[PDB]
Formats: structure tokens, sequence, C-alpha cells
């Protein structure tokens, strides 16, 4: 419950960050190299990014602990506001050294995120980027069709995990035409 | 979808971010 959301955000965190420098989300410049479950990553040092991304994954902390989380995504937008790739983090929480065990697992999705432009088309210029949960001061709305709906998607498949204590897939959907 | 939230307001523009650089 409380481990397996701890590890959850802490994990989810480190992903944000590496999924917002490899999709050039923001500036090269305000993301330094740092190592978390053994494994080179990009961390931004700017601190009202890293406050936005902290809020949001304190909110959805009490959820994982209470597994209502089916989905964690985050959704790139282009300057008009459409999606154009998501990353799917599908999760569940199934009924000696298990942390060192599971953050082993957990380096390979952070391996996998870290090469993804491999096999994705660039992203326009002027994207941004939401995070949605699917359910089973920082105020959450439901979101609208306009956050969701992504013509003609494309899946990749990028990790897979099973544990004692956590399944978890994660996959990318990228929209087939971005446009430009 | 009746089961998906996110946060009402959005992370800050790289624009802004820009700005401060």
């Amino acid at each position: 419950g409380q481990v397996v959301a701890d590890v959850l955000c802490e994990f989810l965190e480190v992903a944000v960050h590496l999924i917002l420098y490899v999709r050039e989300v923001y500036p090269v410049g305000i993301f330094q190299k740092r190592k978390k479950y053994n494994v080179p990553v990009q961390m931004s040092c700017h601190p009202e990014l890293n406050q936005y991304i902290q809020d949001t994954l304190h909110c959805v902390k009490p959820l994982l602990e209470k597994n209502d989380v089916e989905k964690v995504v985050v959704v790139i937008l282009d300057k008009e506001h459409r999606p154009v790739e998501k990353f799917v983090f599908e999760i569940t929480q199934p009924p000696d050294s298990l942390l060192s065990h599971v953050e082993q697992l957990l380096a390979a999705f952070i391996l996998k995120i870290s090469v993804c432009d491999a096999v994705l088309d660039h992203n326009p210029p002027g994207c941004t980027f939401t995070v949605l949960v699917h359910t089973r001061d920082f105020p959450w709305i439901l979101a609208d069709e306009q956050d969701v709906h992504m013509h003609d998607p494309r899946l990749i498949p990028l990790k897979t995990m099973t544990s004692d204590i956590l399944k978890m897939q994660l996959y990318v959907e990228e929209r087939a035409h971005k446009g430009s | 979808t009746a089961n998906i939230l996110k946060p009402l307001m959005s992370p800050p523009s790289r624009e802004e971010i820009m700005a401060t650089l």
C-alpha cells in the first residue's frame, strides 16, 4: 500500500523528468545528469517545473496507496492542444530484498524511455504536457475529449514488469500524423 | 470520460522558462 505508492511516486517523478527531456518539451539547458536506479537520467533544475511535477504526484499518491489508479499518463500536447504522444503507465497492485528487486526492474523502464526517441518521430515545436490519471491549492478537473482524443495512434510497447507487489506496463501512443 | 482526471493548473510554459534564462 504505502510502500508501493512511495516507490511508484518516486519512480514516476524520475520518469516524468526523463520524458520531458527526451521528448524536448523543455530546453536541454534546464536538465542535469543524475543517477537513479543505478542508471543515468536527466532531471530538471528549474524550481517551478519541479514543484509542479511534485505537486502532481503528491496528489496521485493517496490514490495509489488505496489502489485506485488504473493508469497514469504523461501527455505531450502541441501548440494547438492536440495530444501528440502519450506515455501510458498502466498499473496493477496484485494480491527477501523486495525493494532492491523492484528497483532493478524499474531501471528497465528508465532505460527504455531514455532511448524511445529511436522509435518516435520528432514532436512539433512548442509542445507542452499534462498528466492524466485514470481512476478505478492543486485542483484537479475531469479531462475533456480534447485532452484525450488522439487521431490514428500508433502503439509502441516500451516495457512490462511483474512483481509480488506491482505489475506495470509502459507503452507510448504516438499520433501517426503530428503535422510537421 | 468519467474517471480521467488532470491538474487544473498547467505547467510553466517553455516560453515562461526561457524568459528567466
